[PDB]
């Protein structure tokens, strides 16, 4: 706390924008490539 | 059909069903307790990571756990009773012993477990109170209020203000025992004088009890 | 790890002998064994299997009713009774470990034979017996199974085992695509059904030897007919 | 109908056969695939698969006493029916005896008990309820030959045995709850104890009864027995009813 | 003094909160508000792996997704098969007393511990056909409530004692000691590319440390209970934590500042496991009430529930390509639902 809280007072703190919209970025490019987001076919399906 | 390979592998699985199956039926005859207790009370001379200890009476397994709390007491979920060890000596810390039994009973995870009640000091108890040097009263002032009951169950060799200061830490106990319950577990208080070898059966009786409960409890009888 | 064998011997037509297999050195009680037998000038050839447990017992169908193949756990120990014996018979027995669960590698570790001397099933074809080849070139070897080894659950059940002449067989690459434990990985299996092949990249010392593919997927368990390398 | 007063007999019969297979059948589905099944609830699911069966041949039987009389069928109707009357008696008296050596023992009860008993006491009980099923049944029964042609009171023997075995299974239970420590749960311990101990005697039990001692005395219901048999019968299906409520709802519903 | 470092402590934290707040002008909320929603899931159970006698503490999938591990508090660590139900392996352990599992990335190893304060590591894949104990780590002085594989060589393992510590297995010795929380940890993520780890403690702060320097970055102050469970984002720049509050809150290792909060007012009870999907857009969380819910990671809108455990859910794991989750409650069933 000594020198750990003043390390971590000075973070290179994007907005929180910016940080929801990558978020937001990701989730919507990798969406088309999950099974729980959309249920795939039963043929795919191993369970 | 599944291939050779995959019919071998069912095969090892129901093999493993099997050992596991009788795994636990010699796990299902033990009985498991949470011993518990603050400091200095005496919890390993109670039956003469964690420290477990095994004993066997009337043909029966018990298992005796001690760990050396929030957290770690939610494992012991399963375990059929918890053993708590009171110094009832000295009076300084008994409100902190009052107030750790009162934790205890009203944990969320153990609201099913029954608690054995060994308040652990009988004849240094009867030394304190014989001696007078230390005012019982001061600490709990509820001495006035409190009178012994028309009812006791004194032993041949006691004193009346010895009977009635042990009386009164029963009582201190079982108050925060029955505040709370709903029913669905009880506590059991002893008093052990730490050389008395009758406690394994104590526990025994106990948990005896405990088990006939649960049995009616969820069999429609209770 | 350890599969040591004793039995064998001048045995005359229509006798009986009992060969065993001690094992030392692996849970016995977790293997399923076997009894794969290869004549003098033939190759290998699968004889009987004894589950895990003993639950589960199979048979060639040459030697069913005169063959018993039992196991002794607490004594680690393996057993082949045989009845009417026939000069068709003699040949070289092998007891071999092989543990089924997801992921395994069955036939593991061949024990050191036992000689014995008397005196439906899918087809696995290797179309060349021998080839000639050189140290630190690339040699590829293939074999044909009568039907298809893919399964519905996508495994290809086709082992690849080396002789490696003067010693017992051992694996090399195992459903047609993984490597055994310890071989080198210059060996690479591949292909799809009825048609699969085996790699070696640069070969070395103590390679040449016969090449025997088998089939995994029914338990008669037939074997190749064998590929010998030469310098 | 003897000569008249059968349509509210057999419209009262079908409310309560209704109601009944409405609770046997919920019972049963809860208890299938929504239960663990620890050490009774075996039990409470074979008795109602039993009582599941008997009220659906009390169905299949009752509403044709009035329309298309054949007095043939009818007999092998309740020759059928009588069959998961016994299973369901068996594991009435099954629930007792375990009840009561569960509370005479909780230790064997709970840590030695064998954890597949309840299923060996199923089918062997099961099998059991298939046998004593000739009582009226003298019919070509000997195919070879020292039997009892008439005076044959082996059934009547298993079914007194039930009741016997029942009632001492709970007395003794009463008796060992009343001896020991009294934490004082004797309030509704003593209604659900007094009403299984009802409903397999003011229920139940008499059309078994009625059943023996008709097959005892060879009697065509003549004109003065056309309303007691139609009591028995809606004593049992009124039995039949309850046991699921009693057995499994009481607890549903406790907590 | 001590009042002199406190004034100073007490100023740096309003610093930092001030900083927060500059760099907080929209929420996840206000932009994701023009976005179609998740809609409805239905998961159903496709497999139940019956087998454990006692309730299951931990699991954890394997990276080829197929087999899982699993732990009980009958002493028995199961390697379970999940597309045929099939028992692969299991396993003593020297102590009943198990509260964590973990899988190693290459499948050759697992991973266990508790209440013996000792990891214990099992090596899956060797000779003589069964599986043993390959390493015993010792040195945490509380019980261990996670510990997860960076790679077959190094563990990190959170306990009781408010600490963390990197362990090489094959020196068996601890190579770094994470120090920095005042309460029991009870979880910890290892980040997607496996240089930092977010670790959550019974002080409800979710602390992130980087293995390869080994000191603390980031603080997290949200919760206002014990922080059960903790989950990195697919994308590795977030993370979700769950705790007794019955809220579950994703934070930002860029941000510095709680995203959204997943909570309702029907949910009362604590939360044992967190998970992301595939994607990172649904959020499983198990939870107190012997169900599962599915939360929309940009929305904190419910998509279902994952009810079919008679008890509590206490471990959770989605598979790495997102097919199947794998629940486990205290009913001794682990079930796959997809
Ligand atoms: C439960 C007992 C078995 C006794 C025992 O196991 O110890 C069963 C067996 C045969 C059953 C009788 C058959 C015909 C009897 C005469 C009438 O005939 P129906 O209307 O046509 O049925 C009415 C039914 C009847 C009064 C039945 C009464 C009773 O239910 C019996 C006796």
């Amino acid at each position: 706390l000594v020198e750990q809280l003043k390390m971590e007072a000075n973070i290179d703190r994007i907005k929180v924008s910016k940080a929801a919209a990558d978020l937001m970025a990701y989730c919507e490019a990798h969406a088309k490539e999950d099974p729980l987001l959309t249920p795939v076919p039963a043929s795919e399906n191993p369970f | 059909t599944v291939s050779a390979e995959d019919k071998a592998a069912a095969e090892r699985s129901k093999m493993i069903d099997k050992n596991l199956r009788e795994d636990g039926e010699k796990a299902r005859r033990t009985l498991r307790l949470l011993l518990l207790g603050a400091d200095n009370s005496g919890k390993s001379t109670i039956v003469k990571g964690i420290f477990e200890t095994k004993f066997q009476v009337d043909k029966v397994n018990f298992h005796m756990f001690d760990v050396g709390r929030r957290k770690w007491i939610q494992c012991f979920n399963d375990v059929t009773a918890i053993i708590f060890v009171v110094d009832s000596s000295d009076y300084n810390r008994l409100q902190e012993a009052l107030n750790d039994f009162k934790s205890i009973w009203n944990n969320r995870w153990l609201r099913t477990i029954s608690v054995i009640l060994f308040l652990n000091k009988q004849d240094l108890l009867a030394e304190k109170v014989l001696a007078g040097k230390s005012k019982i009263e001061d600490y709990f002032p509820e001495f006035a209020r409190y009178t012994t009951p028309e009812d006791a169950t004194p032993e041949p060799g006691e004193d009346p203000r010895v009977t009635r200061a042990k009386y009164f830490i029963r009582k201190e106990f079982v108050d925060i025992s029955t505040a709370s319950g709903d029913g669905r577990h009880i506590c059991y208080p002893h008093f052990t004088c730490a050389v008395d070898t009758e406690n394994a059966r104590r526990i025994f009786n106990d948990c005896k009890d405990i088990i006939l409960q649960m049995n009616l409890r969820e069999y429609n009888l209770v | 790890v350890q599969l040591v064998e004793s039995g064998g011997g001048l045995v005359q037509p229509g006798g009986s002998r009992k060969l065993s297999c001690s094992a030392s050195g692996f849970a016995f009680s977790s293997f399923g064994m076997h009894w794969v037998r290869q004549a003098p000038e033939k190759g290998l050839e699968w004889v009987a299997y004894i589950s895990s447990g003993s639950g589960t017992i199979y048979y060639a169908d040459t030697v069913k009713g005169r063959f018993t193949i039992s196991r002794d756990d607490p004594k680690n120990t393996l057993f082949l009774q045989m009845t009417s014996l026939r000069s068709e018979d003699t040949a070289m027995y092998y007891c071999v470990r092989s543990i089924y669960y997801y992921g395994s590698s069955p036939f593991d570790f061949w024990g050191q034979g036992t000689t014995l001397t008397v005196s439906s099933d899918i087809v696995m074809t290797q179309a060349t017996s021998s080839v000639p080849v050189t140290p630190g070139e690339s040699v590829s070897i293939s074999c044909r199974s009568s039907k298809s080894l893919l399964h519905s659950n996508g495994n290809t059940y086709l082992y690849w085992f080396l002789q490696r002449p003067g010693q017992s067989p051992q694996l090399l690459i195992y459903r047609m695509s993984n490597l055994a434990s310890g071989v080198p990985d210059r060996f690479s299996g591949s292909g799809s059904g009825t048609a699969f092949t085996l790699t070696i990249s640069r070969l070395e010392a103590e390679d040449v030897g016969v090449y025997y593919c088998m089939q995994h997927l029914e338990y008669p368990l037939t074997f190749g007919a064998g590929t010998k390398l030469e310098l | 109908p003897c000569y008249n007063q059968t349509l509210s007999f057999t419209v009262l019969t079908c409310i309560i056969s209704l109601v009944g297979l409405t609770g046997n059948a919920v019972v049963l589905w809860l208890l299938g695939y929504r239960m663990r099944r620890n050490a009774v609830s075996i039990y409470i699911l074979n008795l109602a698969a039993a009582d599941f069966l008997f009220l659906s041949f009390q169905i299949i039987r009752l509403p044709l006493r009035l329309i298309n009389i054949s007095h043939l069928i009818r007999k092998i109707l309740v020759s059928v029916m009588t069959f998961p009357y016994f299973t369901g008696l068996s594991m009435l008296s099954a629930i007792s005896t375990e009840r009561c050596l569960s509370v005479l023992w909780p230790i064997w009860y709970r840590c030695r008990r064998p954890t597949h008993l309840s299923a060996v006491v199923c089918v062997l009980l099961w099998g059991l309820s298939l046998l004593f099923s000739m009582l009226e049944w003298r019919f070509c029964d000997f195919l070879f030959s020292s039997w009892c042609e008439t005076s044959d009171f082996i059934p009547v023997a298993w079914l007194i045995f039930l009741c016997v075995v029942l009632c001492v299974s709970s007395l003794v239970l009463l008796v060992r709850i009343l001896c020991g420590s009294r934490k004082m749960p004797l309030t509704r311990l003593y209604v659900t104890i007094l009403l299984t101990v009802l409903v397999f005697l003011l229920c139940g039990l008499p059309f078994g009864i009625l059943g023996a001692l008709i097959y005892r005395m060879h009697l065509n219901l003549e004109v003065l027995y056309c309303h007691v048999y139609l009591v028995c019968m809606s004593l049992s299906s009124l039995n039949s009813s309850a046991n699921p409520i009693i057995y499994f709802f009481v607890g549903s519903f406790r907590q | 003094e001590l009042d002199q470092l406190r004034q100073e402590a007490e100023q740096l934290k309003n610093q930092i909160r001030d900083a927060r707040k500059a760099c907080a002008d929209a929420t996840l909320s206000q932009i994701t508000n023009n976005i179609d929603p998740v809609g409805r899931i239905q998961m159903r159970t496709r497999r139940t792996l019956r087998g454990h006698l006692a309730k299951i503490y931990a699991m954890h999938w394997g990276t080829d997704s197929r087999l899982l591990v699993s732990a009980s508090q009958d002493g028995k660590l199961i390697i379970w098969d999940s597309y045929t139900t099939n028992k692969v392996h299991a396993i003593p352990l020297r102590s009943s007393w198990v509260m964590t599992c973990a899988y190693a990335p290459s499948g050759n190893y697992v991973a266990c511990g508790g209440l013996d304060n000792i990891c214990s590591i099992y090596n899956l894949k060797t000779r003589e056909g069964n599986v043993r104990v390959s390493r015993e780590l010792a040195g945490h002085t509380g019980y261990l409530s996670c510990c997860r594989f960076l790679d077959d060589n190094q563990i990190v393992t959170s306990s009781g004692d408010t600490t963390c510590a990197l362990w090489d297995i094959e020196t068996g010795q601890q190579t770094t000691t994470f120090t920095g929380h005042t309460g029991d940890v009870m979880s910890l993520s290892l980040a997607p590319d496996t240089r930092l780890f977010v670790s959550g403690a019974c002080d409800a702060s979710a602390k992130l440390w980087d293995v390869r320097e080994g000191m603390c970055r980031q603080t997290f102050t949200g919760h206002e209970s014990d922080i059960n469970a903790i989950c990195f984002f697919p994308n590795g720049n977030a993370f979700a934590t769950g705790s007794d509050d019955a809220t579950c809150r994703l934070f930002d290792l860029r941000a510095d500042q709680e995203l959204m909060t997943y909570s309702h007012d029907n949910i009362i009870c604590g939360i044992t496991s967190v998970s992301f999907s595939k994607s990172g857009r649904l959020l499983l969380a198990g939870y107190d009430d012997f169900n599962c819910n599915v939360w929309d990671a940009l929305k904190a809108d419910r998509a279902g529930v994952l009810a079919g455990h008679d008890n509590r859910v206490s471990c959770l794991g989605v598979t790495d390509d997102g097919m199947a989750v794998a629940t486990g409650s205290w009913d001794s069933f682990l079930k796959i639902w997809n």
